[PDB]
C-alpha cells in the first residue's frame, strides 16, 4: 500500500457547482483518482460520515502525520464575526483559517473561493470574500463558474507531482488561463468582419455570427473553454451564448449588464 | 428482526449533515429511542434577492443559476420563465421543447447521483462488501436483476478487489468514521447485496458524467447551462440531427443503467427496508407541473404540464386541487429574518437578514417558511408521484402498480421515508420512457422550422412569475418591475418548502414532522436520521439562497 496524498476539500458560502465540476473528470475520472491518486479524507458532498463523526474524520485529516493539501470552494461569509456561515458550529473563516495554516498548499476551485464570487456582488450582504483576501495567503485559483474539471483537476495532478504551476496576475495556472477566449473562438472571422448578431431571433444569430454585440465577454475573459470544451461537446458560444467571462475576478460586477458592453 | 430502536433520551445534534447540499444542521429531542421534536437548522446565508435589486432583469437567470450547482439550471429555467411573463413574450414551440428536454436531463442526471452518491450509504454497508462471495452476488445478482456484464463474478471480483486494497491502505478516505463500520443494527442488507450497490455506484460516477454530456449537447455545459435567452433560447444548433442523435445515444445508455441498475438496487433496498414504509410520512403535496405542452404562461404551465400540478391536503388522494398562486406566501417568525416580515405574498417578498444565535428556538434557520394557506407542504418527486396518481397520469399509475405490486404494500406505504425514495425512482423510469418520443418531437420541429428566440420589449412596469418542477420540487421565482429595473427578486425554492423552519403559527415544516417517530438504534450513529433528511434530497444553498 503506497500513500495516497492527503486532500483536504472545504465548502464554505458555495453553490457547489464546483463539486459537481470536477466529478466530471475522464482523465481521468474522480473514483479513480480518489482510489489510486490521492486520498480525499473530507469533501462533505459524498462522505460517509457526518455530525461529529465528520468533524472528527477532519480534524483527523488536519492532525495527519503526512501533511495535506486544501482546496477550498466558496467564498468566506464575514459579516457579524463569520456566523453567518458555519459548519459543526463554527465560523466558515475560522475553519479555512486553521485549515489553510498547516496546508502543504491552497488551490481554490472555483471563482467564489478565489475572489469572492456570487454572494460578494453589490451590495454583498454577507460581506464575503475570497480566501487569499480573508487570509492573506497566496492561493493557486482555478476560477470559472464553474471551472472546467479539466483545469482543476490538471492543477491538483501537477500540485501532487510537478509543483506549483506558473501562475499569471490573478494566481491563476496559465497552462489553462493563458489566452483570452476570444483568440480561440471559431466565431472570430466573424468578430473581425464586423459580422455580429443584433439579436437573438436575428438571422445572423441563425448564421452563427459573433455575439459581441450581444455582451460577449470572450475578448477580456481569460479561459480555454473553445479549446477544450465542456462534457467533451460544447461551450456557451456554440450553443449561441455570449460568455460571461465568469473566469475573471469579480465579473458579477465588472461583466454586468452580461447583454451589453456598456 | 423488527426495527432496531435504542432506548435514548437526550438530544442529537448533527451537523454538518453531509451528502446533501449545503450547509444543514438538525437537532432532534429524543425519548426511549424515537425522536420526539426536531429542528432544521439552515447554516449559510448568501442573498441572491438582495444582489439582485436594482439590476438588469436580463442578468437575472445568470445570477439566481448560482442559487445551486447540484440543482443548475433549473434556477436559470425558472428566472428565464418569470421574466418571459414580464414581459409578456411568448417562448416558440421550440424553446418549449429544448428546456424541457433539458429539464428531463436534468432530472436524471439529478437523481441518479442522489441515489447512489448522496443516499445510498445510509443503506448499504460498503466494507460488508468484502465479506461476500463475488460468485454468490454474481448469481444474486443474475437471478433477481436485467443481464449485463457489469454484474458478472469477473466484474464483482474486481470491484471487491479494489475495495478491499483501498480498505487494506489504512486510508479509508470519504468512508472515515461512516456509521456502518463495525457493523451497525440499522443496517440490514446481507453483504452479497452490498457488493452489488457499490459494484453500481462506482458505475453511477462514470455514468453521471455521460448525463451530463447529453444535457451539455442543449444546456451548452454542466454544470451551469448557457443557451436560455428572455423569449427563448439561442442554441440554434440544438435543433439539429446530429447533435440530436448524440443527445438520444447518450441518453438510451443512461437510461439503460437507470433500468437495469438504478431501479433494480432501488427495489432490493425497499425490499429489505420495508419497514421504512412506515416511518417519515407528512400530509400535504405540492407541484406546479413539469414537462408542459403549453408553457405560454404560468396559467398554461400549471394546467397542461405532463407531470401534473396540483395540491393534496391530509394524504387525501380523492380530493387533488388547482394550484392558487396567490395563496403562497413566506413567513420568518422563526427565522433569521427582521421582525415584520411574516406572511408575505413573494411578489412582496422581503430579504431582511437578521442572525441571533446558534439553537436559538425563536430563530433557528436561514430559510424562511413558505406556507399554503397556513400549510406546510412537502414537494418533490413524492408529491408529483401522488398527484399524478390521484388524477390517473397513465404512466404513474403504471410503474406506482407495478412498484406496489412487487413490494407487496399498499399505496398508502408511500407516505413514507421509503415512499419518498422509491417516488424519485419512479419519475426517473418515466421520464427515461419518454425521452425519444420527446427528442423526436424537437427534431421533426426544428428540421421544419428553427424559430427558437422570440421578439419583446422591456416594460417600465410590470411583474411576473416563473414556475417549475425542478428535480426536489416546485420552484418559482417572482419578479417585479419598475423603471426598467429589478425593484423585487424573490425565489422560494422546493428545500424552502420542505426544509424551512417552522411558519408563524410555530407549525413545524415537512422535514421536521418527517422526523417525529424516528427510531434511532444508536445515538452515537444516527443513520435513521439522515435517512430521512437525505430522503427530502436536501439543497440549502437552493432553500435559502
Ligand atoms: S464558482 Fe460558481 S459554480 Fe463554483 S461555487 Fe461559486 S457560484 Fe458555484
Ligand atoms: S462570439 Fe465572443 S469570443 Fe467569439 S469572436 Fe465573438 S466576441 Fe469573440
Ligand atoms: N431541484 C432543486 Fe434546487 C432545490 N431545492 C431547486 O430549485
Ligand atoms: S462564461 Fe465562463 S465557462 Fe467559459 S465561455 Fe465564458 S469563461
Ligand atoms: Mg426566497
Ligand atoms: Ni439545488
Amino acid at each position: 500500500a503506497k500513500h495516497r496524498p492527503s486532500v483536504v476539500w472545504l465548502h464554505n458560502a458555495e453553490c457547489t457547482g464546483c463539486t459537481e465540476a470536477a466529478i466530471r473528470t475522464i482523465k481521468p475520472y474522480i473514483d479513480a483518482l480518489i482510489l489510486d491518486t490521492i486520498s480525499l479524507d473530507y469533501q462533505e458532498t459524498i462522505m460517509a460520515a457526518a455530525g461529529e463523526a465528520a468533524e472528527a474524520a477532519l480534524h483527523q485529516a488536519l492532525e495527519g502525520k503526512d501533511g495535506y493539501y486544501l482546496v477550498v470552494e466558496g467564498g468566506l461569509p464575514t459579516i457579524d464575526g463569520g456566523q453567518w456561515g458555519m459548519v459543526a458550529g463554527h465560523p466558515m473563516i475560522e475553519t479555512t483559517k486553521k485549515a489553510a495554516a498547516k496546508a502543504k498548499g491552497i488551490i481554490c476551485i472555483g471563482t467564489c473561493s478565489a475572489y469572492g464570487g456570487v454572494q460578494k456582488a453589490k451590495p454583498n450582504p454577507s460581506q464575503a470574500k475570497g480566501v487569499s483576501e480573508a487570509l492573506g495567503v497566496k492561493t493557486i485559483n482555478i476560477p470559472g463558474c464553474p471551472p472546467n474539471p479539466i483545469n482543476f483537476v490538471g492543477a491538483v495532478v501537477h500540485v501532487l507531482t510537478k509543483g506549483i504551476p506558473d501562475l499569471d496576475s490573478n494566481g491563476r495556472p496559465k497552462l489553462f488561463y493563458g489566452e483570452l477566449v476570444h483568440d480561440n473562438c471559431p466565431r472570430l472571422p466573424h468578430f473581425e468582419a464586423s459580422e455580429f448578431a443584433p439579436s437573438f431571433d436575428s438571422e445572423e444569430a441563425k448564421k452563427g455570427f459573433c455575439l459581441y454585440e450581444l455582451g460577449c465577454k470572450g475578448p477580456v475573459t481569460y479561459n480555454n473553454c473553445p479549446k477544450v470544451l465542456f462534457n467533451q461537446v460544447n461551450w456557451p458560444v456554440q450553443a449561441g451564448h455570449p460568455c460571461l467571462g465568469c473566469s475573471e475576478p469579480d465579473f458579477w460586477d465588472t461583466m454586468t449588464p452580461f447583454y451589453e458592453q456598456g | 428482526k423488527p426495527t432496531p430502536q435504542s432506548t435514548f433520551t437526550g438530544p442529537i445534534v448533527v451537523d454538518p449533515i453531509t451528502r446533501i447540499e449545503g450547509h444543514l444542521r438538525i437537532m432532534v429531542e429524543v425519548e426511549n429511542g424515537k425522536v420526539k421534536d426536531a429542528w432544521s437548522s439552515s447554516q449559510l446565508f448568501r442573498g441572491l434577492e438582495i444582489i439582485l435589486k436594482g439590476r438588469d432583469p436580463r442578468d437575472a437567470q445568470h445570477f439566481t443559476q448560482r442559487a445551486c450547482g447540484v440543482c443548475t439550471y433549473v434556477h436559470a429555467l425558472a428566472s428565464s420563465r418569470c421574466v418571459d411573463d414580464a414581459v409578456k413574450v411568448s417562448i416558440p414551440a421550440n424553446a418549449r421543447m429544448m428546456r424541457n428536454l433539458v429539464m428531463a436531463s436534468q432530472y436524471l442526471h439529478d437523481h441518479l447521483v442522489h441515489f447512489y452518491h448522496l443516499h445510498a450509504l445510509d443503506w448499504v454497508d460498503v466494507t460488508a462488501a468484502l465479506k461476500a462471495d463475488p460468485n454468490k452476488a454474481a448469481k444474486l445478482a443474475a437471478s433477481i436483476a436485467p443481464a449485463r456484464p457489469g454484474n458478472s463474478a469477473k466484474a464483482l471480483k474486481a470491484v471487491q478487489d479494489k475495495l478491499k486494497a483501498f480498505v487494506e491502505s489504512g486510508q479509508l478516505g470519504i468512508f472515515t468514521n461512516a456509521y456502518f463500520l463495525g457493523g451497525h443494527k440499522a443496517y440490514y442488507l446481507p453483504p452479497e447485496v452490498n457488493l452489488i450497490a457499490t459494484a453500481h455506484y462506482l458505475e453511477a460516477l462514470h455514468m453521471q458524467v455521460k448525463a451530463a454530456s447529453a444535457m451539455a449537447i442543449l444546456g451548452g455545459k454542466n454544470p451551469h447551462t448557457q443557451f436560455t435567452v428572455v423569449g427563448g433560447c439561442s442554441n440554434y444548433q440544438g435543433l439539429t440531427k446530429d447533435p440530436l442523435a448524440n443527445y438520444l445515444a447518450l441518453s438510451k445508455e443512461v437510461c439503460q443503467f437507470v433500468n437495469e441498475c438504478y431501479i433494480p438496487d432501488l427495489l432490493a433496498v425497499a425490499g429489505f427496508y420495508k419497514d421504512w414504509g412506515g416511518i417519515g410520512g407528512t400530509s400535504n403535496y405540492l407541484a406546479f407541473g413539469e414537462f408542459a405542452t403549453d408553457d405560454s404562461s404560468p396559467s398554461k404551465h400549471l394546467a397542461t404540464s405532463q407531470f401534473p400540478s396540483g395540491v393534496i391536503t391530509g394524504r387525501d388522494l380523492g380530493k387533488v386541487d388547482n394550484v392558487d398562486l396567490g395563496a403562497i406566501y413566506e413567513d420568518v417568525k422563526y427565522s433569521w429574518y427582521a421582525p415584520g416580515g411574516d406572511g408575505k405574498h413573494p411578489y412582496d417578498g422581503v430579504t431582511d437578514p437578521k442572525y441571533t444565535k446558534l439553537d436559538d428556538k425563536d430563530h433557528y434557520s436561514w430559510m424562511k417558511a413558505p406556507r399554503y394557506k397556513g400549510k406546510a407542504m412537502e414537494v418533490g418527486p413524492l408529491a408529483r408521484t401522488f398527484i399524478a396518481y390521484a388524477k390517473g397520469q397513465p404512466d404513474f399509475k403504471k410503474v406506482v402498480d407495478m412498484v406496489l405490486g412487487k413490494l407487496s404494500v399498499p399505496a398508502t406505504a408511500l407516505h413514507s421515508t421509503l415512499g419518498r425514495t422509491a417516488a424519485r425512482g419512479i419519475e426517473t423510469a418515466i421520464v427515461c420512457a419518454n425521452m425519444e418520443k420527446w427528442i423526436k418531437e424537437m427534431a421533426d420541429s426544428g428540421a421544419k422550422d428553427n424559430t427558437l428566440c422570440a421578439k419583446w420589449e422591456m416594460p417600465e412596469e410590470s411583474k411576473g412569475v416563473g414556475l417549475a418542477d425542478a428535480p426536489r420540487g416546485a420552484l418559482s421565482h417572482w419578479i417585479r418591475i419598475k423603471g426598467k429595473k429589478i425593484d423585487n427578486f424573490q425565489l422560494v425554492v422546493p428545500s424552502t418548502w420542505n426544509l424551512g423552519p417552522r411558519g408563524a403559527q410555530g407549525d413545524k415544516s415537512p422535514v421536521e414532522e418527517a422526523l417525529i417517530g424516528t427510531p434511532i438504534a444508536d445515538p452515537k450513529r444516527p443513520v435513521e436520521i439522515l435517512r430521512t433528511v437525505h430522503a427530502f434530497d436536501p439543497c440549502i444553498a437552493c432553500g435559502v439562497h
